[PDB]
DNA sequence: TCGGCTG
RNA sequence: GCCGA
DNA sequence: TTTTTTTTTTTT
């Protein structure tokens, strides 16, 4: 196919549609829009189910509201016959010639730009009194005290962010959150996560990046010799020696260092097929993945094991060190464990 | 001018009665206009009448659609209104718009065809025509005018029929007077003709002889051989057209000088056509194969045949039949029907061959009930001939023809005429 | 479409005359529509005449409801206009609306019945029916329609059937006294007729003779031919209408003045219909193709056929069966059934032809068991004639057309009858 | 692809002399490619020779070019290499690029024509072609092929056909004077041949011998055997090649020393071909398989066959036929057709065996009618030799071979011949 | 109340 | 539509 | 790729 022309024509033919948004991440080109086939919902104007994905080898317009998935050419034929003919002609026009899109291959990225120096409205956990409510909550979390020097407590999280990244929130409503600063390899904070307190925070539990190129892996500065264990929760990583945690919905293997010795320690849910998908994509790369297939505990995360089933960190480490499998060996445990 | 066309489709009887039958859903757009015409066409199919605006916007529009499409259709219908416009300019502009949109659709389709073909196989979206049939589609878009030409009215078109009579613009005469006197002028253009001889009684001596005869008459001949190689058929053609024994070409009694001189002498004549010989594997060519071959010959060699001689109908295959059937009747009849469809499409006399039954071998006479491949082939054939030289005519270098079937004339008038075969030269001469 | 229904109840008369018996106040709504229909029904009950708008206003004034719904009712009756729609679409749309609303009412009723059943008997309603009645009431909503006649009652409809006996209303004369004598009035409308004969025996000759005879009897004849080309069929017709032999045509033995004079002499007759000859590829026409052809012949010209002559049904294709998916029997039976369905839909005599088995091509007698292709063709055909030719018959230019099947008369009264055939003129003559 | 085409135009003689006649300045681009080809055309016109790279640079030095055009042309000239690619791929790829660019140019031209048409006629370009020529233009697009070879064109390839005649480019000798006498040079390539075994003849033996004789002539042979094991067929081959009696191999009279000595003596001769025996289960091998086997042999063993001897036709399987039977006419007909198609597509001689009826068994004279698989096999078998063994011939160690069907030559020239069959040696020798 | 989510 | 806040 | 009904056709 011709994905770049597909993206260009999709942008041309979807910009005028209401609730259009050109969501362009460094590897993905997507368009959000209210689907003209269905119209989505009057309440769900911003919750527009019309999506276009052009990052694939072909451009596909999919709407989950009316369940309409189709190639971009079909949409052009059904809605923009003039633009349809334009696209269908120009695709053949450039089809004969060699693809030149690789010629302007430039990187607009930048190095550390918003290096985080100090945290207003934040008091570190080890600096707090033993009867602080957050301290009691983390006692319930059973986090070892020595690592409390890595977590802060705040009450002005929107204010803190707008002091770091102004304009994030139109209102700086005071909000207590657990600020977990995410540092780089050299030890300087490149982002920070406002972990929700109590059962759940009111809104917007998100990790605020200092800049788009900031790291998403927590604890990299504390990585020592030996195998590196990759987990899903920074608090969970706090229970793991040489344990880093990826912070984000995107899982890129290239950005994660220690290709030789990185070990993926994921959740203990054989169900939740997205987990199985992640496991499969990791094993297809021949990566080192830990398997909970022989775990005596049946909780979800390591901290859950500790809190609910009374697991101890040493048991966790010995299970991880004895349950690392790679290649076909990993695939066996993956296959048996999934269901 | 879609709004005007629809407004005068709904609010004008004469305009509808004039322009509707040529109208189609693929003419207006991909928006509200197409859906409005869809509703109009649905109502016309259901009730054989032009609906009013009330029928459309209430009884019809209230069906499966989308909010955007419903709003657009309602807006368009509310926008429809009768306007006094002369009923000569309206029809002309409608015809021009229909022609323009037909050209637009044809161009889009051929571009899509090129894109599809450029894509490699296994994703080539079968049922889409190849690049070879790009021009005719565009030509189809050329002749899309509002000309009520459906069928051949017996009374309204006697002049054209008389022109066809007086020109005799269907007959392709033979080089033999004997066949012309029984076919009343020769074989006709869109016809499928069949030869039956048996085993090693003819059936390719006759086809090669007819190919040579049509060649000496300046006609384009395409000899599609299934049971013979590209060179043996050309060798029989050489034996016919050079007055040289076929054995003499093999042993070497003919020098290269004689052959080259005879060929150049034939070339210098202005009454010599082109005998293009093409071979396909036995059982591996259908009517689609022959259509592709005709398209290729037209494109590359600028060779549009008037005679197509297939060496054997029975060892062809059916394009429509997908699973090969052990039943000979249906298979052979389908092959013959496809061949006749090709012949009437290209207006080319399509000669071919059929195998006679085992009982007819070494029989002094052969009736039509001796056809072996299928009884359906004589049903869709146009002119069948039979070769019945048993032993005596072989000794006298003769061949008797019975003319088992004839659509060109009463087959009983000249039932037997004892064709003068010459096997060494692979030709036919009369016994005048 | 409640607005349309109410407006045409108030203003139209025939629509009220037919649709009023199948009307109930529950069909419309519980708002303005229900009150409007209640006013209409009350007015028609008091004075047995459809009211006027002024009558509706007076009824609103004297008989009033609550003001909140009174305003809605009064503003609902301000849009009922004359709007002279067509009658067929209006009746069909009213039928669809009442059927849909009856289904909705029945579904809501059964839901209410089940809900009442769920309640304890202490607090359950008594007016609602019991659960065992849920099926039958659904039937009561399933069979709601405006067809006052479900079928033909033998005693209740002794009238309206005697009319079909005085005026034949089905028979079409044959122009051949022998055919009428063996048919008692000729071929009936909405029926499929078959001429069955072997290869080159005269199936198309007989079809052309019948088409010409019908053309002389002021009948629209549509000669849909799959095997022969339009010009060939036209020539075979001209050989009959112009009384000039085919040899006289192919030898240029008729002056163009003679041809034009004879054609215009036929044209000047007021007892001459129209003959349209249409060509389709062999095996490329089905029932829907014929339906499209009929639609385009009705639209593009004022030509509605009364006789349809298909050249050969066997070389057609089934409109339901995928091509060559089933064997000869099933496919040909489906083709025959589709053709007969077309005939009954158009109320037109559909003549056609069929081949016989390979065994009967040299048989002095042809039995029904020799029908080629399906054996269901005689089952679905309405009148079958076998055309038989022998050397003795050919010696005097005659055939042996014999009644194989007949739904028009006792086939044994005149089973076989000699019918002289002038092949040169392609004409049928009766021995007298 | 433009860079490769220009580079191989500059730095080649065969590729230029092959593909120059089909190159136009509009085929490449509107930039560096077009200007470079313009320079090439100018140089080849002013001096009738392909420019060198420095010659092209000089032409760039002295020419009308803009600064950007000058830089682009200079860079492209410096980017031209003398890479020695293969020839066939280069021709095919440049032809594909030319055809694709021609299609793009024609599509752009017709689109611009249609855009010009939809303009006020007072304001239009006169030079633009009219709409009616659009189907012609696309035809000119598809009339682009570097090598225009579609079928054997008479009167245009008389020299090549005569060269094939003199060179005997189709015949393959038999190492037996009698067979070459009855075949005018032996069997031909792309053909099928069958041996009709009579009452106990040993279908394997003849195919065995021919297999041998073909081996001694240096031809690559592949004996696909069904009813026998690879070792048994190879043992018969050893019997024919080493003059060792077959039963002597079983008994052990011939020792390992003598066997290996004879094998190495045969290996010393440079006039010895290669024989590849491959076994397949009875009825588990159709023609399509054989194609895969040939692919494997060519890919792996580099063995390109010219003779393919299949052990038994009746034992074989039809390529696409579900129903299988031990002796059925439809199956043998399909098998013969598929095997001949394989022979044609492989340009190889194919041999097989078949059985005849009991009437052929009892009678010394065998007719084509007296064939179990007549009409079927005779139709698709180029050569047919009836091998009959009689008691008197058994006493004389001979067999009566009769040329039942010879597409190669006249049947009656030398029909019956006595053959010196040695069953123990499995050998055929001539008779003085 | 928001964003991101395969076919 | 499902998930997260 | 078998398997069974039915019909139709064809070959021996
Ligand atoms: N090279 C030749 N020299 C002389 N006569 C030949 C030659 N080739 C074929 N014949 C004659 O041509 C006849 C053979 O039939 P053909 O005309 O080749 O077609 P056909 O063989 O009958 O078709 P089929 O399907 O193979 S049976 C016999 O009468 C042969 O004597
Ligand atoms: N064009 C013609 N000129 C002269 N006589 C003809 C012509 N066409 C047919 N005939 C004669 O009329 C007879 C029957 O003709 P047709 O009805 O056309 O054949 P048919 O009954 O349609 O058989 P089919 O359908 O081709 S298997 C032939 O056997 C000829 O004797
Ligand atoms: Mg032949
Ligand atoms: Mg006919
Ligand atoms: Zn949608």
């Amino acid at each position: 196919s011709i994905p770049w022309i597909d993206n260009e024509f999709a942008y041309r033919a979807l910009a005028h549609l209401p609730k259009f948004t050109q969501v362009n991440n460094s590897s993905t080109f997507k368009l959000r829009f209210r689907c003209p086939v269905c119209g989505d919902s009057k309440t769900d104007q911003n919750k527009a189910r019309g999506w276009y994905y052009g990052d694939n080898n072909e451009g596909n317009i999919h709407c989950y509201n009316c369940n309409y998935h189709a190639p971009i050419g079909i949409y052009l034929k059904e809605f923009e016959p003039d633009l349809y003919r334009e696209y269908i002609f120009e695709i053949r026009k450039e089809k004969g010639k060699s693809r030149p899109i690789e010629k302007p291959k430039e990187l607009p990225k930048q190095p550390e730009k918003k290096i985080i120096k100090s945290l207003p409205s934040c008091v570190r956990l080890d600096k707090l009194a033993e009867d602080h409510p957050i301290i009691k909550y983390v006692k319930a979390r059973c986090i070892p005290k020595d690592k409390w020097k890595y977590l802060w407590f705040t009450t002005e999280w929107p204010k803190l962010v707008n002091s770091i990244a102004p304009g994030t929130y139109k209102k700086e409503i005071s909000e207590p959150r657990l600020v977990i600063p995410i540092y780089n390899a050299n030890g300087k904070a490149e982002s920070f996560q406002g972990r929700a307190l109590k059962k759940d925070a009111p809104q917007k539990y998100i990790t605020i990046e200092a800049y788009p190129e900031a790291t998403k892996i927590y604890g990299v500065e504390r990585v020592k010799d030996g195998d590196v264990y990759v987990l899903e929760g920074p608090i969970d990583s706090l229970f793991i020696e040489n344990g880093i945690a990826i912070t984000g919905g995107q899982l890129d293997l290239e950005v994660v260092p220690f290709k030789d010795r990185r070990v993926w320690v994921l959740d203990n849910e054989p169900r939740h097929p997205d987990t199985i998908k992640r496991m499969t994509k990791l094993v297809d790369a021949g990566e080192r993945v830990m398997f909970w297939d022989k775990s005596p505990w049946k909780s979800k995360d390591v901290n859950d094991m500790i809190r609910k089933e009374g697991a101890t960190p040493e048991q966790i480490m010995e299970y991880m060190k004895n349950n690392i499998a790679q290649g076909l060996m990993a695939k066996m445990r993956l296959s048996k464990y999934a269901k | 001018m879609v709004e005007i066309i629809l407004s005068h489709l709904i609010f004008d009887q004469a305009y509808f009665s004039k322009v509707w039958p040529y109208m189609d859903s693929e003419y207006f757009e991909s928006g509200p206009a197409k859906n409005t015409f869809k509703l109009i066409k649905s109502h016309v199919n259901e009730y054989h009448s032009v609906p009013s605006i009330n029928a459309l916007n209430v009884a019809l529009e209230n069906s499966s659609f989308t909010e955007t499409e419903y709003s657009g259709v309602k807006t368009l219908i509310s926008k429809l209104a009768d306007s006094p416009e002369d009923h000569s300019w309206l029809v002309k502009e409608t015809e021009k718009y229909v022609q323009q949109r037909a050209m637009f659709n044809a161009t889009s389709k051929i571009i899509e065809i090129q894109t599809n073909a450029e894509l490699p196989p296994e994703k080539r979206n079968k049922k889409m025509p190849d690049v070879g049939a790009i021009p005719d589609i565009m030509r189809q878009a050329l002749s899309i005018s509002f000309d009520s030409y459906v069928g051949h009215d017996w009374m309204d078109d006697y002049e054209a029929r008389w022109l066809s009579y007086m020109n005799k613009a269907r007959k392709v005469p033979f080089k033999l007077r004997i066949l012309n006197k029984i076919t009343k002028g020769g074989a006709e253009t869109g016809t499928l003709n069949v030869l039956m001889a048996g085993v090693n009684v003819g059936k390719s001596l006759g086809l090669c002889s007819l190919a040579a005869d049509y060649l000496q008459l300046g006609h384009n001949v395409l000899y599609i051989s299934m049971q013979m190689a590209e060179e043996v058929c050309a060798k029989r053609i050489d034996a016919n057209m050079l007055d040289v024994s076929l054995d003499d070409i093999d042993d070497g009694h003919i020098s290269y000088a004689e052959y080259k001189g005879k060929m150049e002498k034939w070339r210098e004549k202005s009454t010599l056509g082109r005998l293009i010989v093409k071979q396909y594997p036995t059982g591996g060519a259908d009517a689609n194969t022959f259509r592709s071959l005709l398209n290729e010959l037209k494109l590359k060699k600028n060779f549009v045949p008037t005679i197509i001689i297939v060496d054997y109908l029975g060892i062809c295959k059916s394009c429509r039949i997908r699973v090969y059937s052990e039943n000979s009747y249906t298979t052979v009849k389908a092959i013959a029907e496809e061949l006749r469809a090709l012949a009437v499409e290209t207006e080319t006399v399509l000669w071919t061959a059929a195998q006679v039954g085992k009982q007819a071998w070494d029989s002094s006479d052969v009736n039509m009930s001796d056809i072996a491949e299928s009884a359906g082939l004589p049903a869709t054939a146009d002119f069948m001939l039979a070769v019945i030289e048993t032993e005596e005519l072989a000794a006298a270098e003769q061949q008797l023809i019975k003319q088992i079937k004839s659509r060109y004339g009463d087959k009983n008038k000249w039932n037997k005429f004892l064709m003068g075969v010459q096997k060494g030269n692979q030709k036919w001469v009369e016994i005048e």
